């Protein structure tokens, strides 16, 4: 399974197992015993306006 | 603030701590929590913080 | 009336290593503390 959003860049640090904070709390919860893989880039350029 | 090399240190009493406010603010950049993980402590009580 | 020691010795034995057996129900072992009460409040499931 691939999911896919857009977050802060600090709040890459509770995207993983066993994580806690507004984020991983009620947004988007991953199980204690993840299998998979996490990956993130910046996207500043793209998703930012003035 | 206070400078690093005299660090200031103030004793929390007697009261009701409500460490959500804190835990969930996201406006923290770093919230380790070390011999308690954050969401039990809303659930504990000791005698000085 | 007024010699049992084997006897005894085999009543000693047996109550000195059940003791020893409750008594160490209250080492750490190298944790946080005893109680799994303990561990189950100041400490997320990971």
């Amino acid at each position: 399974y691939a999911d896919s959003f857009v977050i802060r860049g600090d709040e890459v640090r509770q995207i993983a197992p066993g994580q806690t904070g507004k984020i991983a709390d009620y947004n988007y919860k991953l199980p204690d015993d993840f299998t998979g893989c996490v990956i993130a880039w910046n996207s500043n350029n793209l998703d930012s306006k003035v | 603030f206070a400078s690093v090399y005299a660090w200031n240190r103030k004793r929390i009493s007697n009261c009701v701590a409500d460490y959500s406010v804190l835990y969930n603010s996201a406006s923290f950049s770093t919230f380790k929590c070390y011999g308690v993980s954050p969401t039990k402590l809303n659930d504990l009580c000791f005698t000085n913080v | 009336s007024s010699a049992l020691g084997k006897l005894q010795d085999v009543v000693n034995q047996n109550a000195q290593a059940l003791n020893t057996l409750v008594k160490q129900l209250s080492s750490n072992f190298g944790a946080i503390s005893s109680v799994l009460n303990d561990i189950l409040s100041r400490l997320d499931p990971p």
